[PDB]
């Protein structure tokens, strides 16, 4: 409760800053309050942390937390030259969309109650869809914002009716009771009902390759601040309640897996397979996006701890690496306007420290060693190994495209010549090389000490 | 203990020195240099104290990740293999340096170049010394993507990075191989450790070891995955001599060479490992019979070598198959400077057919080139004897198959066929490169760098080969013609490629015969494999995935659905009019029904 | 690492007790909702109870 | 134009000792002596 | 020379023998348990390192 | 639907689908009976071919839905796994679409009514309560 008050503190203060200083205002705070996040970190390697009858800290969620702190000021200076013309109480207006934003994720991630849990992860919704909507460019972010929407609702839904039944069914809806007092649902038909009411909305907000269309238009879409948080996190909190309500179910799971293992296993090679050849970038890094998280959600469902570990793992690095390939992204976007890959062409030769960060950027994507992203993706290869021994060929072909592509996205808009005309680039701000490497030393700090990321298991 | 990991770890400074601004001064690269040569200094103690004594070492200072159970952790093993080795990487590398301070002097980012020098050789020191099988990975994949740094050094044009993009590519699709045997291990012995490898597998491995078998195809550019290799020329020379004639490549079957025993325990594996071995060093050489690169046709050399240090693997005899790699490497170096030295001579120009005769325009080139030739060769007494005769006799007194050994034959005696090839176009004819002549072999940093590898190409064979313990128990009985056999073979090489070429020299003009066309279209592979699957798959990205499959079905089936019956629902509801004895009899019906 | 552990954190026991008594409110609630549940049915069943007669 | 980059290095590396420093030496003290 | 020393925890009876609804000894003995287990498995690291010792230490 | 209830199983076919039968066409008079309370006919000839139209078809679909069920229970004999009825789903769909001689309408409507069928087997199966 100590970390959460202070981020509500930012919205009094953001409008009552003076009009041509509150970038640094909000901007500062935020990384106090991240530094102030990080203790938090500690956990135990027995029982979960607790603190309020009404919060707890597992450290499935610790580092989610830290990072979800640890975005806002990114954001902001992301943000803070893509607008500029905007009016005085507009702007005051939208930082507080971001800061509202990352306070309901601070508060969902902790939980304790799975409908408080729900009610926030819901809740989400809304300051995202006003930020795709109003500040997102040309005209198509209208009709995104719809998609963005109902297939979370259409999900959620029936995952609100679900949970409420149950603590009728059982006693309390807490989590803690709930994982000591679970007791195993089985076939019949009622329950399997049971069980996709309470998957379909978890595996809808990761995108689930069946289902993922609304991310890439999403993404085409949002002002860079509202993609950030769109690719970084809500995917990825999607993946924590899906690991939290598997606490209950078993063994059911064991029995209805296979659909949705086919899904993933084959949606994996295929969007990845669709991201080999797209026609512009901000879709590309999408795509790729969805392509890392196939592995995930079979990493949950295979349900081996190994697997487990290699989720959380690679749900944290998926995020920072795909919000600095957006960012680094936009970059470009503003530079030329052309927002089609083909037309940056030289980009390199006329600035190189983005190449650079480019070159990082991509390098890690692939995930090779020892990049947390890859130490993620190695674990669940294993434990998907072992749960079948077939299933290596496919996630070899994973490991082939994600090469391809990304290394492609780098020669692509970079090595080459430059185009003539395109008089329009002005060599690199100061806050565009602080932004990238905020994304990318923390990255790399952070493979020197995994055992504080692996998670509860 | 402190030596090694010093010979290792002084190597890691000049990167951090790179931030600092002796890096911006023209200046950095001789600390470069020097600091190899101080490396190197200090690289020979170890394998001193490794001689008269014979001990080895492990140490795994600092474990990195403590899971259940498993507790990966780095660890530098220290066997034969691994101090051996580690010399001759920093011996060929500083003459490389020494090499590409003058190859590139007037190209502006050659601080970078070098930087990227020593990021690439620290990680294949990564590779060599690494006990823990993921530091193996480590070492592995990271070499790779330094080979993609490299290859594209010239970004400029679009053949570069093809060509880096190629590597890459079947790097990775020895990779799966990788990562399958580096699973399985780690579901079955649990282990990821050789130590535990080792231990636990006393029963038969049926499938790791091809998996793992594929993954040393992936480096090793075995015959079905050996373009990217010839195709990896295109970066600068310096480079490829830095790694495609040997530091890089090798590696592929080093890794191999690291897991002898479990190799030992089935049969299958040195049978297939010998199977392709063989007909990639016969379908590589033939190849290299007929180029005009000189490059292209030292290339596809080492790859020829490479197959056949690969059936001297699965001969199952891995440790002459490890002292074929340290002769190795200084024969290749050996010929791709020289050959830089001709290149650059001439303003550039790769093609023999209009490379001069100029035996006499660079005497010392020639001399290098020369004893160059005669190594790889395998003349009795130089360098490449004590590898290629001890393994192509083990070969032959070995039960195996021997179709493969055959091909062993024919591949070497294609060996002295191309090596007489480019030492016929390159020195013997009346010069043919277009006139002025800015020939110029003088500037001493070139002429120290080959003189200190003529050095060791000629003592290091006979030296090593002494100094090492007799692991190999020697075969030597029946029969005489069995020695001979290695001479032989080259001298119908030479007897055949030399009347040939010489006949080419007689007029009358003729049109190539189809096994020309084939052998020289680099059996015609590449144009065939690259055109054809790379255009199903672009062609499927889109003609299904990114269409049909995802953005009109995928999208009809629940959006557009939904989307259109409430489009008809909602006219039809809502239907505009309003007349009352309409709805106003439905409420009679309704109230009937009701 | 034990003047952190001094000045910001503490020992396990603060947690533990903590986790303790809040399992045994949370479970207490349980079990109150269920026996709730069977109050109501019973006492909408027969109208014997004195809060669901009309 | 090379100035935009290297300044944005001299500050980086500026800072990151600035603090870096003091650390390093805390620790190297904390080392020896408790 | 101010200086630590080992912690130990006091032995608590398992859930084999609390009832089927007591929260309170199913956590003790829940947190015995998990104690028990990270243990157990500390102890086979150790003798997984005394095979790797073994292995080297062989000529 | 009290009689339509007592297939038993599926035993006699014909017993089960003249219940189905009369079902479908109650259903189409009730369709056809807002229809023409909110789409006035003009003419009412055309009214009655409307209604014929509409019966027909909900009848049909409610004959052939029957006895493919019954069949299908007397014919793989599982008996009472609710795709059982699902086939019978599938099959209802392609009656409405050989009326509306359209390939697309007829497709749906297998699909979806498919898996309502199956639905309401599955509930009878598990007493699931809707009111």
């Amino acid at each position: 409760l100590k970390i959460i008050i202070p981020t509500t503190m930012l919205l009094p203060m953001t409008w009552m800053s003076k009009h041509n200083m509150i970038w640094i205002n909000a901007t500062v705070h935020s990384l106090l309050i991240s530094l102030i996040s990080l203790s938090l970190l500690n956990q135990l390697g027995e029982n979960s942390l607790n603190f309020s009858l009404t919060f707890f800290s597992d450290s499935l969620s610790a580092p989610l937390l830290v990072l979800t702190t640890w975005l806002l000021p990114l954001m902001l200076m992301a943000s803070q030259s893509h607008l500029s013309k905007e009016t005085t109480t507009r702007k005051k207006l939208y930082i507080t969309m971001l800061i509202l934003l990352q306070l309901f994720l601070i508060m969902t991630f902790t939980a304790t109650e799975l409908i408080l849990f729900y009610i926030l992860f819901e809740a989400t919704l809304v300051p995202t869809l006003i930020i795709i909507t109003r500040w997102g460019n040309q005209t198509e972010r209208l009709n995104a914002g719809l998609y963005f929407l109902f297939y979370t609702l259409a999900g959620s839904l029936p995952l609100l009716v679900a949970l409420v039944y149950i603590q009728n069914t059982t006693g309390s809806l807490n989590f803690l009771i709930i994982h000591y007092w679970s007791h195993p649902l089985s076939n019949s038909w009622s329950n399997i009902f049971m069980w996709l009411a309470c998957i379909m909305a978890f595996m809808v907000k990761m995108p689930l390759y069946g289902l993922h269309l609304w991310l890439p238009k999403a993404h085409v879409e949002a002002p860079i601040a509202g993609s950030m948080v769109l690719a970084a996190v809500l995917l990825k909190l999607g993946g924590y309640g899906m690991m939290r309500i598997t606490t209950i179910l078993n063994p059911l799971t064991n029995y209805m897996a296979y659909p949705f293992l086919m899904l993933s296993m084959w949606g994996m090679i295929m969007t990845s397979s669709i991201c080999l050849r797209q026609t512009d970038l901000k879709s590309l890094i999408a795509y790729s996006s969805v392509s890392h998280m196939a592995l995930v959600i079979v990493a949950i469902m295979i349900q081996t701890p190994w697997s487990f570990m290699g989720a959380t793992a690679l749900m944290i690095a998926h995020g920072l690496t795909s919000s600095m390939l957006f960012c680094l992204a936009n970059t470009n976007y503003e530079r030329v306007h052309s927002r089609t890959m083909i037309l940056a062409r030289g980009l390199q030769t006329l600035l190189p420290l983005m190449a650079t960060w480019w070159l990082m950027a991509s390098l890690t994507n692939l995930a090779l060693p020892p990049s947390i992203n890859l130490i993620g993706e190695l674990f669940i290869i294993t434990a998907s190994f072992s749960w079948s021994n077939i299933t290596i060929i496919l996630m070899g072909m994973n490991m082939m495209i994600t090469a391809l592509y990304s290394l492609y996205m780098l020669i692509t808009t970079q090595r080459g010549k430059y185009t003539h005309h395109i008089n329009n680039i002005k060599a690199s701000f100061t806050r565009e090389n602080a932004l990238m490497a905020l994304h990318i030393l923390p990255l790399l700090l952070l493979t020197l000490n995994p055992k504080m990321i692996l998670g509860p298991l | 203990a402190s030596l090694t990991l010093t010979t290792l770890i002084i190597l890691t400074i000049p990167i951090m020195m790179s931030n600092s601004n002796i890096y911006k001064t023209n200046l950095y690269p001789n600390y470069v240099k020097t600091t190899v040569s101080y490396a190197f200094t200090l690289s020979l103690v170890p394998l001193l104290m490794f001689m008269h004594t014979g001990q080895e070492m492990i140490i795994s200072n600092w474990h990195w990740m403590t899971l259940q159970t498993v507790e990966l952790s780095l660890s530098f093993k220290m066997d034969y293999f691994s101090v051996m080795f580690i010399p001759v990487a920093l011996f060929v590398t500083w003459s490389i340096m020494e090499f590409s301070m003058w190859y590139m002097h007037s190209d502006p980012f050659i601080n970078r170049f070098f930087k990227y020098l020593v990021l690439f050789l620290i990680t294949m020191m990564i590779l060599v010394t690494a006990n823990n099988l993921f530091q193996l990975f480590i070492g592995w994949e990271g070499v790779g993507i330094m080979s993609f740094l490299l290859i594209g050094w010239w970004h400029g044009r679009t053949d570069a990075n093809t060509a880096a993009l190629q590597a890459i590519l079947y790097n990775r699709i020895g990779d799966i191989g990788f990562v399958l045997s580096m699973a399985w291990f780690l579901t079955h012995s649990n282990a990821w450790d050789l130590q535990q490898i080792f231990m636990l597998n006393n029963e038969c491995p049926n499938m790791p070891l091809i998996g793992l078998l594929l993954a040393a195809a992936g480096k090793s550019a075995q015959f079905g995955l050996h373009p990217w290799l010839p195709s990896a020329m295109e970066g600068p020379t310096p480079v490829s001599a830095l790694l495609h004639s040997s530091t890089m490549v090798v590696a592929g079957v080093f890794l191999l060479i690291r897991f002898y025993p479990l190799m030992e325990t089935n049969k299958l594996v040195q049978t297939m490992t010998l199977c392709l071995g063989a007909i990639t060093t016969l379908f590589t050489a033939l190849c290299a019979i007929t180029q005009n690169d000189i490059k292209k046709i030292v290339a596809f050399s080492t790859s020829s070598q490479l197959g056949l240090m690969m059936v001297t693997i699965g001969i199952n005899q891995p440790h002459l198959a490890f002292l074929h790699i340290c002769m190795h490497a200084f024969f290749k170096a050996m010929l791709f400077m020289c050959s830089g030295s001709i290149i650059h001579s001439l303003n550039d120009e790769q093609d023999i057919r209009k490379m001069g005769g100029l035996y006499k325009a660079m005497p010392f080139t020639t001399t290098a080139l020369i004893i160059g030739s005669l190594a790889l060769t395998g003349m009795p007494y130089l360098t490449g004897f004590y590898s290629k005769d001890l393994i192509i006799e083990a070969v032959n007194m070995s039960y195996t198959n021997a179709w493969a050994l055959l091909m062993t034959l024919i591949a070497t005696s294609l060996t002295a066929a191309y090596s007489t090839r480019i030492i016929f176009f390159a020195f013997l004819g009346k010069p043919r490169f277009p006139p002025l002549v800015l020939i110029n072999e003088n500037n001493p940093l070139l002429i120290n760098s080959i003189k200190r590898l003529l050095i060791g190409s000629i003592f290091a064979g006979f030296i090593i080969s002494n100094n090492i313990p007799p692991m190999t128990v020697p075969n030597t009985t029946m029969p005489l013609y069995m020695k001979m056999t290695a001479l032989i073979v080259t001298i119908m090489g030479f007897m055949l490629a030399l009347e040939l070429n010489n006949t080419t020299y007689y007029l009358k003009f003729k049109y190539p015969s189809q096994t020309y066309k084939f052998s020289n279209m680099l059996g015609y592979y590449p144009s065939i494999m690259h055109r054809l699957p790379t255009y199903h798959n672009l062609s499927m990205s889109q003609k299904s995935a990114s269409s049909l499959l995802d953005l009109i079905w995928l999208e009809t089936i629940l959006p557009k659905t939904t989307s259109f019956i409430q489009m008809k629902m909602s006219i039809m509801v809502s239907n505009q009019k309003g007349l009352i004895k309409l709805y106003f009899l439905s409420f009679l019906i309704t109230i009937m029904i009701s | 690492s034990r003047w952190i552990a001094r000045t910001f954190y503490d020992g396990p026991e603060k947690n533990y007790e903590k986790t303790m008594a809040i399992l045994q409110i949370e479970a207490e609630k349980a079990e109150l909702r269920l026996k709730e549940l069977e109050v109501r049915r019973l006492m909408r069943a027969r109208g014997d109870g004195p809060w669901y007669q009309y | 134009s090379g100035f935009y980059d290297r300044r944005f290095l001299k500050l980086m590396r500026f800072y990151i000792l600035l603090t870096g420093i003091p650390v390093a030496i805390g620790i190297t003290l904390v080392n020896v002596f408790i | 020379r101010y200086y630590y020393y080992h912690r130990e925890f006091r032995r608590v009876p398992d859930i084999t023998e609390c009832e089927e609804k007591d929260i309170l000894c199913m956590f003790e003995a829940e947190m015995q348990w998990r104690r028990d287990y990270k243990v157990d498995q500390e102890i086979v690291n150790i003798i997984q390192e005394r095979l790797k010792a073994c292995q080297q230490r062989e000529g | 639907l009290h009689k339509y209830s007592d297939i038993p199983e599926g035993t006699e076919c014909h017993r089960k689908a003249y219940a189905s039968t009369s079902i479908g066409g109650a259903t189409g008079l009730i369709v056809s009976a807002y229809s023409i309370a909110l789409k006035p006919p003009a003419s009412f000839l055309e009214g009655v071919a409307r209604t014929g139209r509409y019966t027909f078809t909900s009848a049909a679909i409610g004959a052939i839905f029957g006895l493919t069920s019954c069949i299908s229970a007397q014919v793989r004999e599982k008996p009472d796994d609710p795709l059982n009825y699902f086939i019978g789903g599938c099959a209802g769909g392609l009656t409405l679409g050989a009326r509306t001689r359209s390939y697309g309408i007829g497709a749906a409507a297998c699909a979806y009514m498919g898996l309502t069928a199956a639905l309401v087997k599955m509930g009878q199966l598990e007493g699931w309560q809707v009111f």
